[PDB]
């Protein structure tokens, strides 16, 4: 043995592993395994949870009357708020499952691991001699999970207001959010869909342009994909013919001819847009909401002339007025 | 001297990585912009400042910073003399011209490099001795500054204490907590609900005291780095380059940016609700107070009142048994505040004090903070997203917290970016994979 | 080269440029309307 | 559809006598109402006590009557409960408590009349909106 | 019955994941 | 990489261009301005003036209730000093 | 022949390619954009929706819109010279004639544009996979702005051309159709979100697996516009993702087709769902859930919660959102939780 620990460090850092367990991996793999196992068990068999701390248990597990679409892992109780609630903080598991214990165990483990997952996306790139910044692109979806699972609860003062772990539970998070923050009328969110729409747009753009400008090397009755071999020297598509077409679709100078300038834009646009949408949730976590144009335009006498912004407000009221029925005792919703 | 044959235009400032002279001009011209803002903004705030009106209702974020240091304020945060505000503003604004001068000078007139025009000021990124030395210099400068606060608090006037015995007022701290067990105890505090870590500071004694420790420790480490070099591990662990050092400081600011966000949002002491707005929990607490006060005057027995869920309309229990406010405000049972504390007992809110020790100044305080919760829109319309235009207001606590989170976040990205490049720059592939010697092609197939 | 003036590009550009400024002028005036 | 002086004619006192405000007074009142009332009385309601609104009818059934310039103005100096059997200047903004409510320090009798007028003119314009809450938004 | 069906499909996807990762077609270079 | 059209760079730089457009560009602007400030725009698109949303007393909306006699119904809405 | 001479002229390589398609594209496309920009600043929605919708009235870039016609109009084409407007232009504007103008014109503008793709591709001699892709945006516009209101009572319930006017279209579909609970919609976002991932991940992958073809740090200049060698290491990228994610591409031709498939398939699925919403054949409820919820007052899921939000949306919005119904909902009939 050259040195146990020295060998250990060499195995971890080894680039010859089927899955690169890195130094970040040493933290990632255990945390992610704890998160997923607890999730899977919860989603199936967990008992109803008193999310709003008003002794009104919400069942979100399969065995308790739910399906995939409705089922979810319910956030910790509102009676707990931002308090740390590990298993060893409960008199029993029965109590722990009642107060939304699993939720914290999952989100904490996930966010931790998902962060290390980003750290690993650097490490492997380092060990392979390639440029970093791939992890920087992954920082945008991660910052959203952080905003949705941690930042918003911190701001609002309770983990019960963090996004639930389920399909329908996610819809609830949105509808309520819109009511209290008017997110559709917020620039950061708008920039978000801009990146997301644009993303899907550009993804289809590039995708189509490239695959349409492929050099012929296949038969008429043979898959056009086989005209490429893993580990080629030259390019498999005519980027000059691609630019020629798209350059005529709009106009030359509004078309890319530099593959590197292309793929940068392909990466920059969605990442930056999602970055803002992540900052949107994080900003509206401190109640800096979207534009309020309610009763803006009024006539010469003073009568209120409605706009679409007002029609939006009515829909918002309905959500506000109806959400969390028995949770409110006082006029203003300040929590 | 420097053009396209170094970096691209949109990466221009990276051409100055090895131009100590000009790279000094930037930092000095930049530092002027910071002083310029602080100065010009203070005067802007003062020019709009209305004395007989709450500061948080006027979009102030610098004048309340001055107020905290015990300047121009008195009993209950009452603004007495606006001259210290005017001074702090104009003095800064002036110093910006001085710094701006040197900045411009060092960047377009003075020596483009320093190493020759002065071996003392000239430096080498890989010179672990010069780096730890320059670091040692700033570690002292920051250290004295930490004592500059201690001096103002203990000698030159004091600070605004909201927890003041006779009610919020400027008080001279003459008993700083120097007990390390207490001081460094904060660092060992949880960051979750209840135990609030650094943000949980609730008295100026600790604030002043803590700063004494920091001031000394900083200068102490300042001297240490002057008279030493990085050890063995310290050298075999870090990356030594101009970019690497930047990255280290970038993540540092990012972390501090997040801590500041939680500070202005949660802390009551070093961020007085008299100058800033009421904190998030404070406002929700106030509503429970207000209507507990109201309905009780209508003849309601708050102690035994049963709400819709059967939990306790006005008063309920915390998970550990303490008597707290009812409703959704159950999440903010960790709130502490001058106006609310005299109603608190050894087991939480005392039903007897609640029943007949409610003071008028508390009722209108609760009403004030309730109708000034940190809720607002981007276009500054106070209230819930469904409110109507009338009250133009957004709590300063909201502005600061959101602004400094965006900055903190992007700086964490700035960190990753510059740290990722530095690792690739050092090892030498930050510009592409070597066509000839492609590392991956030399590794066995995992398939 | 001896470039021309009036071209198809010229037409296109003007179909957007001419109304735009006309609108930008119109909207700019609206900023002073009241009640 | 405009703010005629026909609309700006509001009852001055209990004895039927009326007063006619000007577009200058209205705007000034509206501005002052935002300055020292909107905080709690946005859109004619009362956040710290939703049971009592600024409806003309509600002000009429008050004690004393507060549905006129004189009424409201008196209230802004020495506010009382709905039955008038208790003075509440200590927990309510007023002239005799300007030391407690700094916003009321600047306010002069001209300001008081403008604010009072605003409260009486708004329901003439907005109607049900002025009284009700989110329902009529 | 429903719960069983949901878990089954889920279990099948996880099973697929395994085979997809560790029992893929070895990516061969040049001579493919 | 080139076509018949005269390179924008040259045109936007040519003194002749500005000699022309220092006149043309502001002209359109002032024209659009007048289009609004003279209240003409209000009539071209039937857009109500600030004092033309309701009648003095009326608080109802002039909603068109039938397609074929809409135009006639609309004119009737303008009748009531709306 | 004049035809081939007409052809010659059209298919001439200019700065802005015209072509045969251009005869359809440019007229419509210009009037569509023009019609919007016109109504956006001048035309009102008072007589049709009881709404201000132009800069002239005080609306801003967010609150402006070209609102749909009244519900009275029905599915009328609303021609300028039609029975409604009767040649009158001002009336035409006040009856929301500009909506059907923008819609129908823009519709043909989308037809011409794809034709352009087809026409230009043929000339350049490239495959028309750019036209196939553009079918997804077509289906959406057709299904949402045409098919959907054609299933409803009138054009009135179509999405109005405007920023805010689209946000209510979202909230409406939530409140009334429970659109988020629709499987076709889920596939929709799965395509768009997943497509916005492929876009991101692939670009970042390429920029950070590049070869060194220059001596500068800004590797943008170091690209060869004339094909030759691959500008980025496809082999390194493969091994990377194979170790961090477990799965990785290894066939650029498939990778790029996949980038076409995912977002185009998604939008198509979202279209079908909307086509079903035209007949109101929505995915509103789960019968098994409701039946237990009726008998058992203690059964609560995140699904039941949402429906309560929908009832609130419908009740509080319908009056001012559907003026033609003359809705009058007394305060006591309005569904409300406690305190709020
Ligand atoms: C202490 C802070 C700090 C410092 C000293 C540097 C220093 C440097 N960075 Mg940088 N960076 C930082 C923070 C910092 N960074 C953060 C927080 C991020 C995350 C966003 C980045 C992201 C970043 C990238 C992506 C790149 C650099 C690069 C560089 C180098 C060249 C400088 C450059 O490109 O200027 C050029 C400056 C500009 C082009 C100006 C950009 C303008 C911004 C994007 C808009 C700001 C919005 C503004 C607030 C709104 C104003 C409104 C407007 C209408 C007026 C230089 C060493 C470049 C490099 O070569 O890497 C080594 C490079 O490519 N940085
Ligand atoms: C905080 C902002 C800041 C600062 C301090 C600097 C500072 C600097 N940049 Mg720079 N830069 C910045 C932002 C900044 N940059 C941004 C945002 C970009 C992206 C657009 C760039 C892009 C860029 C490039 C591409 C290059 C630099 C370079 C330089 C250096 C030489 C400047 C030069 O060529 O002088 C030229 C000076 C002039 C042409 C005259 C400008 C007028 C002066 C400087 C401003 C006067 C200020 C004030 C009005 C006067 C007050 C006087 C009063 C005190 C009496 C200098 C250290 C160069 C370099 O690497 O150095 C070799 C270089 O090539 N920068
Ligand atoms: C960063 C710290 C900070 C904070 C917390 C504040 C906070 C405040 N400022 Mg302030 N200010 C700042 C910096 C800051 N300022 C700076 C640096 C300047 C110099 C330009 C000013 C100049 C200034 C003026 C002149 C005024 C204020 C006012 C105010 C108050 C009202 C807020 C408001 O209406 O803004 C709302 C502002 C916005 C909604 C703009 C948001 C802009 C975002 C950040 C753009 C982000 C886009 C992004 C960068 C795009 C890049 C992406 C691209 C690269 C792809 C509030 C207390 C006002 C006041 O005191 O009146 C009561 C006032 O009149 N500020
Ligand atoms: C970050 C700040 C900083 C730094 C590191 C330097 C560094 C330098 N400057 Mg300089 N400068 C600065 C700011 C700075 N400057 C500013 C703001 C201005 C505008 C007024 C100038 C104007 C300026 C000119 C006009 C010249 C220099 C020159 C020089 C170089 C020769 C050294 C010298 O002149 O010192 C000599 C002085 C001393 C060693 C002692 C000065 C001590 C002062 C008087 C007290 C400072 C008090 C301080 C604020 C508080 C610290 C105490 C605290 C620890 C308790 C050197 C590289 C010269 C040059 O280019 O030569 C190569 C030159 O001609 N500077
Ligand atoms: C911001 C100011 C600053 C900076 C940049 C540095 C920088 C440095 N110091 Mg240092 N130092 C400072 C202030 C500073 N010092 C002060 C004020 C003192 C006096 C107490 C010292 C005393 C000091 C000593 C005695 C030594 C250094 C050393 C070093 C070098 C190696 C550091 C290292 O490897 O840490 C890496 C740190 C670790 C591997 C430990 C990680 C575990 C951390 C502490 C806990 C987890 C952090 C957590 C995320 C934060 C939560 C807070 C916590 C309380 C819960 C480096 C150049 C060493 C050196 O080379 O000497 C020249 C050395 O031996 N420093
Ligand atoms: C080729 C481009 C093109 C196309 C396809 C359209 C298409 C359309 N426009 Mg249009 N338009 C265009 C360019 C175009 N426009 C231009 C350039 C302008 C600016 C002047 C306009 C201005 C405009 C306005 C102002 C209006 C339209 C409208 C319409 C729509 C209904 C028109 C209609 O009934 O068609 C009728 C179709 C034809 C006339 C085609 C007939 C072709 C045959 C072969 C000729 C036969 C003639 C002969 C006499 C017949 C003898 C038979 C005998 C029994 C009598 C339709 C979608 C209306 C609309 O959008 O309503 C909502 C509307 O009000 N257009
Ligand atoms: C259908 C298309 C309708 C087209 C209508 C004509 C549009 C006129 C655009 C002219 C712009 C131009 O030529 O490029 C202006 C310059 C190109 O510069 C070109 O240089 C040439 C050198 O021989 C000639 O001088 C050309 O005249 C000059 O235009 O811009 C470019 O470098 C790329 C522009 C790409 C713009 C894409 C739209 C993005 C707009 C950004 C706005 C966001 C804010
Ligand atoms: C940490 C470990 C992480 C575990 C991640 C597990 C990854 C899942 C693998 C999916 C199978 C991949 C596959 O079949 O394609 C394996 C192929 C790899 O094989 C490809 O074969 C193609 C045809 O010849 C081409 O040759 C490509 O070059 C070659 O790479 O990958 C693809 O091309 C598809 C890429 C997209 C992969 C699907 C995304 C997975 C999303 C899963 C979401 C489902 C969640 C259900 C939750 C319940
Ligand atoms: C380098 C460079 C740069 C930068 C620059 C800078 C950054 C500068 C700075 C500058 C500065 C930083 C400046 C400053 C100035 C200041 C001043 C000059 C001041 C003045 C003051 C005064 C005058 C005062 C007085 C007063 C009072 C007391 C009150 C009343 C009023 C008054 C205001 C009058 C740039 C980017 C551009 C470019 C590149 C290069
Ligand atoms: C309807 C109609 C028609 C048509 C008309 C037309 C065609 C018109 C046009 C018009 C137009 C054509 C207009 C235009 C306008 C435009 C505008 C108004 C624009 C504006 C702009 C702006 C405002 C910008 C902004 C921005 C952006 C966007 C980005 C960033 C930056 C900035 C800020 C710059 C006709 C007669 C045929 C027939 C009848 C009816
Ligand atoms: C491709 C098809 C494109 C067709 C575009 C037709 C556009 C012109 O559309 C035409 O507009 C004019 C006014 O300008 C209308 O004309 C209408 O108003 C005029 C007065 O303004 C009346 O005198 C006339 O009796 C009436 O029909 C026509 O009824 C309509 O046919
Ligand atoms: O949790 Mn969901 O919902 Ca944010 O707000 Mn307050 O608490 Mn509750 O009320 Mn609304
Ligand atoms: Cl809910
Ligand atoms: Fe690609």
């Amino acid at each position: 043995s050259a040195n146990l620990w020295e060998r250990f460090c060499n195995w971890v850092t080894s680039t010859d592993n089927r899955l690169y367990v890195g130094w970040f991996g040493v933290i990632m793999i255990p945390t992610l395994l704890a998160a997923t196992i607890c999730f899977v068990i919860a989603f199936i068999a967990a008992p109803p949870v008193d999310i709003d701390g008003i002794r009104e248990p919400v069942s979100g597990s399969l065995l308790y009357g739910n399906n995939i679409i409705t089922g979810a892992v319910v956030p910790s109780s509102n009676a707990i708020g931002l308090h740390f609630y590990p298993i060893w903080e409960a008199a029993s598991l029965d109590e722990w499952l009642y107060n939304g214990g699993p939720y914290q165990l999952i989100i904490f483990h996930f966010l931790l691991g998902a962060s290390c997952y980003m750290g690993r996306q650097w490490e492997l790139s380092y060990r392979l001699g390639m440029r970093p910044w791939i992890c920087v692109a992954y920082s945008a979806p991660l910052a959203s999970a952080f905003a949705v699972f941690l930042i918003y609860p911190i701001g609002q003062g309770s983990f019960s207001d963090g996004m639930p772990l389920g399909i329908s539970g996610t819809f609830n998070f949105m509808i309520v959010f819109q009511a209290e923050h008017n997110i559709l009328m917020h620039p950061f969110h708008q920039l978000g869909v801009a990146g997301v729409f644009g993303g899907a747009l550009f993804c289809a753009m590039h995708g189509s342009l490239v695959t349409s400008s492929l050099i012929r090397e296949t038969t008429e009755t043979e898959s056009a994909n086989y005209g490429y071999k893993f580990g080629q020297e030259e390019e498999t598509y005519n980027i000059v013919a691609a630019h020629g077409y798209f350059g005529r679709l709009i106009f030359q100078y509004a078309s890319f001819n530099n593959s590197r300038s292309l793929h940068f834009f392909l990466a920059a646009w969605p990442v930056v847009g999602v970055w803002f949408t992540a900052l949107g949730i994080s900003t509206m976590a401190f109640n800096l909401n979207g534009f309020n144009f309610n009763h803006s335009v009024i006539d010469a006498k003073g009568n209120v002339i409605n706009t679409w912004a007002d029609i939006i407000n009515r829909a918002n009221l309905g959500m506000e007025v109806m959400h969390e029925r028995n949770a409110h005792n006082f006029p203003l919703d300040l929590a | 001297d420097q053009e396209s044959s170094g970096f691209a235009w949109w990466a221009g400032n990276a051409r100055l990585i090895n131009l100590s002279g000009k790279l000094l001009g930037a930092h000095v011209a930049h530092a002027g912009l910071i002083v310029f803002w602080a100065g010009a903004m203070t005067l802007f705030e003062l020019a709009h400042f209305i004395p007989e009106k709450p500061m948080y209702e006027q979009g102030l974020i610098l004048i309340p910073h001055i107020a905290t240091l015990g300047w121009g304020v008195g009993p209950g945060g009452e603004v007495v003399d606006t001259f210290p505000f005017f001074v702090v503003g104009v003095v800064h604004l002036i110093s910006s011209a001085v710094l701006g001068f040197g900045g411009v000078y060092h960047a377009i007139r003075g020596p483009e490099t320093l190493e020759e025009y002065s071996s003392f000021f000239g430096y080498d990124w890989k010179d672990k001795n010069k780096m730890t030395t320059i670091l040692g210099f700033h570690l002292i400068v920051l250290g004295i500054g930490a004592l500059l606060l201690v001096a103002k608090a203990m000698f030159f006037g004091g600070l605004y204490d909201t927890w003041a015995p006779g009610g919020g007022d400027v008080r001279v701290i003459t008993n700083p907590t120097l007990d390390p067990r207490v001081i460094f105890g904060y660092l060992l505090k949880s960051p979750f609900g209840g135990e609030g870590w650094i943000v949980s500071v609730n008295n100026l004694e600790d604030v002043v005291g803590g700063h004494i420790w920091i001031g000394l420790i900083c200068i102490a480490g300042g001297i240490w780095h002057i008279l030493t070099t990085p050890f063995g591990w310290a050298r075999r662990a870090f990356i030594w380059s101009g970019e690497a050092y930047l990255s280290y400081s970038l993540g540092a600011l990012s972390m501090m940016g997040f801590i500041a966000t939680c500070f202005v949002w949660f802390n009551n002491t070093v961020y007085p609700s008299e100058f800033y707005g009421p904190t998030g929990p404070e406002a929700s607490q106030a509503q429970a107070m207000t209507f507990l006060i109201r309905d009780q005057k209508l003849g309601a027995n708050v102690g035994s009142a049963q709400g819709p869920t059967g939990l306790g309309k006005y008063l309920m229990r915390s998970p550990t048994g303490e008597i707290i406010f009812g409703g959704e405000t159950m999440r903010f049972w960790d709130f502490r505040g001058p106006w609310l504390e005299p109603l608190r007992g050894p087991n939480g809110l005392d039903l007897n004090k609640i029943k007949n020790d409610i003071q008028p100044w508390q009722e209108r305080r609760a009403a004030e903070y309730m109708t000034h919760a940190p809720l607002g829109s981007l276009n500054s319309v106070g209230g819930v997203a469904t409110e109507i235009n009338s009250v133009n207001f957004v709590s300063p606590r909201s502005w600061l917290a959101t602004s400094h989170f965006v900055l903190a976040f992007f700086f964490l990205v700035g960190h990753l970016w510059h740290a990722g490049r530095a690792r690739a720059a050092a090892a030498g592939f930050e510009k592409g994979i070597d066509r000839e010697s492609e590392p991956v092609l030399s590794m066995p197939s995992l398939d | 080269v001896s470039y021309p003036i009036f071209t198809v590009r010229w037409v296109a550009v003007h179909t957007l440029a001419v109304p735009t400024i006309f609108f930008l002028g119109a909207i700019a005036a609206m900023q002073f309307i009241q009640r | 559809a405009e703010l005629t002086p026909e609309v700006l004619t509001v009852p001055l006192n209990s004895e039927g006598k009326t007063i006619t405000l000007t577009e200058k007074q209205y705007l000034e009142g509206k501005r002052l109402f935002q300055y020292a009332c909107a905080s709690c009385h946005v859109g004619g309601i009362t956040k710290t006590n939703p049971s009592l609104d600024l409806r003309t009818e509600t002000l009429a059934l008050a004690t004393p009557p507060r549905d006129n310039i004189e009424g409201l103005v008196d209230y802004m100096k020495n506010p009382t409960t709905y039955d008038g059997e208790q003075e509440i200047a200590e927990v309510h903004p007023s002239l005799r408590s300007a030391d407690i409510f700094p916003k009321m320090r600047n306010l002069t009798e001209k300001d008081l009349v403008a604010i009072a007028g605003h409260i009486l003119v708004e329901p003439k314009i907005l109607g049900d909106k002025w009284g009700g809450g989110k329902v009529y938004y | 019955m429903e719960t069983i069906t949901y878990v089954f499909i889920f279990a099948c996807i996880i099973a697929l994941f395994f085979f997809a990762i560790f029992f893929r077609e070895p990516p061969r270079i040049t001579k493919k | 990489g080139t076509t018949g059209e005269r390179p924008f760079s040259d045109i936007i730089t040519s003194v002749r261009y500005w000699v022309i457009h220092s006149i043309t560009i502001p002209a359109l602007f002032i024209a659009g301005w007048l289009f609004v400030s003279t209240g003409l725009a209000y009539d071209v698109f039937g857009t109500p003036r600030p004092d033309s949303y309701y009648a003095q007393e009326q608080r109802s909306i002039p909603l068109v209730t039938d397609r074929f006699e809409a135009k006639q119904q609309v004119e009737t809405f303008l009748e009531q000093l709306k | 022949g004049w035809f081939d001479i007409l052809d010659d002229w059209l298919k001439r390589d200019r700065f802005v390619f015209v072509g045969w398609s251009g005869i359809l594209l440019f007229p419509c496309a210009y009037l569509a954009l023009g019609g919007w920009l016109t109504g956006t600043t001048f035309v009102t929605s008072w007589y049709t929706h009881g709404l201000a919708s132009s800069y002239l009235e005080g609306c801003n870039f967010l609150t402006v819109a070209v609102s749909t016609p009244a519900n009275s109009m029905g599915h009328s084409l609303l021609l300028l010279w039609g029975p409604e407007a009767q040649g009158d232009f001002t009336r035409w504007c006040q009856l929301g004639g500009l909506w059907t103008f923008i819609a129908l014109h823009g519709a043909f503008g989308l037809i011409g544009f794809m034709l352009r793709q087809f026409e230009i591709a043929r000339l350049v001699g490239v495959r028309p996979y750019n036209a196939i892709a553009f079918s997804a945006p077509i289906a959406v516009f057709v299904s949402v702005f045409l098919i959907y209101p054609l299933g409803q009572s009138s054009w009135f319930f179509a999405p109005s051309f405007g920023v805010a006017a689209i946000f209510r279209f979202l909230l409406f579909f939530q409140g009334f159709h429970n659109w988020t609970l629709n499987p076709f919609h889920m596939m929709g976002v799965a395509g768009v979100l997943g497509g916005a991932l492929l876009c991101a991940i692939h670009g970042a992958t390429v920029e950070n697996t590049l070869f060194q073809d220059g001596e500068g740090a800004s590797t943008f200049r170091a690209f060869n516009p004339t094909q030759a060698e691959e500008t980025y290491s496809m082999v390194t990228a493969n091994r990377f993702w194979s170790q961090i994610f477990g799965i990785a591409f290894s066939n650029k031709r498939w990778l790029h087709f996949f980038m076409l498939f995912v977002p185009v398939t998604g939008l198509w699925m979202s279209a079908i769902g909307v086509v079903g919403l035209a007949l109101n054949l929505r995915s509103y409820d789960f019968i098994s859930q409701e039946i237990r919820a009726a008998e058992d007052p203690e059964f609560e899921t995140f699904y039941t919660k949402n429906l309560l939000l929908n009832e609130g949306i419908r009740a509080w919005m319908a009056p001012q959102d559907q003026p033609h119904e003359n809705f009058v909902f007394p305060e006591e009939v309005l569904p409300r939780g406690n305190a709020l």
